[PDB]
């Protein structure tokens, strides 16, 4: 099981300097030149920097030279990113990236990626979202809808889940969206036969590690 | 600095037809090092091809990759309908750059929505605000448009959509339009309407509600 894991991602303000890290198991780590790779949300994937396996050459895109700095540890297998002069497009979701094996250079394609984790650039304050019911009304070919809906939170993400992961037919989670305000919003709702609205509840999970928010909703008809 | 132009921008194919996604890059990529990747949202990109033709450990023969110089192709023989992705073109010759990528989408027969429309609750009217929503539950192709009327005027500016991904099962989309107003205009009315018009639909379908029910 080769597997990368990034952490160190979250909120900073403009200016502000986080320190990124992911760790490496499952090959030779000191073998391998180490890359980072970002993508900011909406767009495409953008390479940050890369290192060599023994830190002899080190490359970074002009978009972040002078600003942020890679190292690496072959003795606890893994990568750092100090980001420091943050901007707004530094706002991304930052990846850690091997090699396929046997590259001829240290900067190539990446055939193994971690989950990525989020760095946002904003002087917003984060901010726990307020869960709304969608109660269901009273139905199309005997179809009835019902979800929750999670308005206002600063930074991304939250995820959602019904009766903590026993339900998952019918939902269908949405994408976030950027109000005015600034602040996020999303629904997630579930199509349901009428009459199982007796014989189930419907309890919706919201998530918002961000803040530490943990909401259980549970919509019923109004 | 390289520049990858990917075309077209979206492919909408049916299941088995051949999708082909080119990448012609500014100048000349350097030994072909040209790499495709598969992107599905949510996840991470999946190295496919590299090296202009080898495939990746483990991908399907039918991922398969052409071209040198500056036009390189990625072809994909069988589609299935866990292909809905983006995929980008890649060069490693110079800095590395990547394409905006293309998007695939799956293509099937027309399925209309059914529409259902929440009142706002009331614990979000205590908070001062009202949010009125209207889903489109499984429907396709995309396209579809959504209207508010309150009080049988047509609104304008205070909409916002947001689209889950093509199902994995029946390859269909499902569409919120979430209708914010204050707690001031929403009590100052009535009647609250959300009127859906779709391929797949005979004339426009409306769903409402009356502030009293
Ligand atoms: O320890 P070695 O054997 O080598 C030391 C290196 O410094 C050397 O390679 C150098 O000369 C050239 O590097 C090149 O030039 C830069 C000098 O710093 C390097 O840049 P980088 O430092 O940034 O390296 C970039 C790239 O080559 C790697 O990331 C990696 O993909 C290679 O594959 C790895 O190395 C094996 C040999 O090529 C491969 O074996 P391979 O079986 O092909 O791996 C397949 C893969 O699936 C599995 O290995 C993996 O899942 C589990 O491990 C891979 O393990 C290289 O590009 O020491 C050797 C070497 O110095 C010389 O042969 O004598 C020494 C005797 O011990
Ligand atoms: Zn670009």
């Amino acid at each position: 099981e080769v597997q990368l894991v990034e952490s160190g991602g979250g909120l900073v303000t403009p200016g502000g300097s986080l320190r990124l890290s992911c760790a490496a198991s499952g090959f030779t780590f000191n073998t391998y030149s180490m890359n980072w790779v970002r993508q900011a949300p909406g767009k495409g994937l953008e390479w940050v920097s890369s290192i060599s396996r023994s830190s002899d050459y080190i490359y970074y895109a002009d978009s972040v030279k002078g600003r942020f700095t890679i190292s690496r540890d072959n003795a606890k297998n893994s990568v750092y990113l100090q980001m420091t002069s943050l901007r707004d497009e530094d706002t991304a979701v930052y990846y850690c990236a091997r090699d396929p094996g046997g590259m001829p250079t240290t900067v190539t394609t990446w055939l193994y990626w971690g989950q990525g984790t989020l760095v946002t650039v904003s002087s917003a304050s984060t901010k726990g979202p307020s869960v709304f019911p969608l109660a269901p009304s009273s139905t199309s070919g005997g179809t009835a809808a019902l979800g929750c809906l999670v308005k206002d939170y600063f930074p991304e993400p939250v995820t959602v889940s019904w009766n903590s992961g026993a339900l998952t037919s019918g939902v269908h989670t949405f994408p976030a969206v950027l109000q005015s305000s600034g602040l996020y919003s999303l629904s997630s709702v579930v199509t349901v036969p009428s009459s199982s609205l007796g014989t189930q509840t419907y309890i919706c999970n919201v998530n918002h590690k961000p803040s530490n928010t943990k909401v259980d909703k549970r919509v019923e008809p109004k | 600095e390289i520049v990858l132009t990917q075309s077209p921008g979206t492919l909408s194919l049916s299941p088995g037809e051949r999708a082909t996604l080119s990448c012609r890059a500014s100048q000349s990529v350097t030994s072909n090092y040209l790499a495709w990747y598969q992107q599905k949202p949510g996840q991470a990109p999946r190295l496919l091809i590299y090296d202009t033709s080898r495939r990746a450990t483990g991908i399907p023969d039918r991922f398969s990759g052409s071209g040198s110089a500056t036009d390189f192709t990625l072809t994909i023989s069988r589609l299935e309908p866990d292909d809905f992705a983006i995929y980008y073109c890649q060069q490693y010759g110079s800095p590395v750059t990547f394409g905006h990528g293309t998007k695939v989408e799956i293509k099937r027969t027309v399925a209309a929505p059914s529409v259902f429309i929440f009142p706002p609750s009331d614990e979000q009217l205590k908070s001062g605000t009202a949010s009125v929503v209207c889903l489109l539950n499984n429907f396709y192709p995309r396209e579809a448009k959504v209207q508010w009327k309150v009080d049988n005027a047509l609104q304008s500016g205070n909409s916002q959509e947001s689209v889950t991904e093509q199902d994995s099962k029946d390859s269909t989309y499902s569409l919120s339009s979430t209708l914010t107003l204050s707690k001031a205009d929403y009590e100052k009315h009535k009647v609250y309407a959300c009127e859906v018009t779709h391929q797949g639909l005979s004339s426009p379908v409306t769903k409402s509600f009356n502030r009293g029910e």
